[PDB]
Parts: C-alpha cells; sequence; structure tokens
C-alpha cells in the first residue's frame, strides 16, 4: 500500500494520486 | 520535487492533503 510505495520506496505522483477519492 | 522522495508518516499525509486538494483522499497504512 501507500507506506510500502511512498516511504520505504520513493514515492511519485501517481502513487499519490491513486489515493486521491 | 516532493512526490519523487520518501515521504512517510505525517509527511506522506501532508503530501496527499495537498496534491488531492478538493477531491479528498484516503490513508491507509495497512
Amino acid at each position: 500500500g501507500i507506506v510500502e510505495q511512498c516511504c520505504t520506496s520513493i514515492c511519485s505522483l501517481y502513487q499519490l494520486e491513486n489515493y486521491c477519492n | 520535487m516532493f512526490v519523487n522522495q520518501h515521504l512517510c508518516g505525517s509527511q506522506l499525509v501532508e503530501a496527499l492533503y495537498l496534491v488531492c486538494g478538493e477531491r479528498g483522499f484516503f490513508y491507509t497504512p495497512k
């Protein structure tokens, strides 16, 4: 989930937008 | 740019807040 993708590994704008409503 | 960094804890929630704006977001640390 978002922690694995953006905290443990490097985030992206796609990763953030994937969690927008 | 912050979107291409490690973002953890409250910095991740704040990044979601700024990027998502009026859409809002979900934060599911699992």
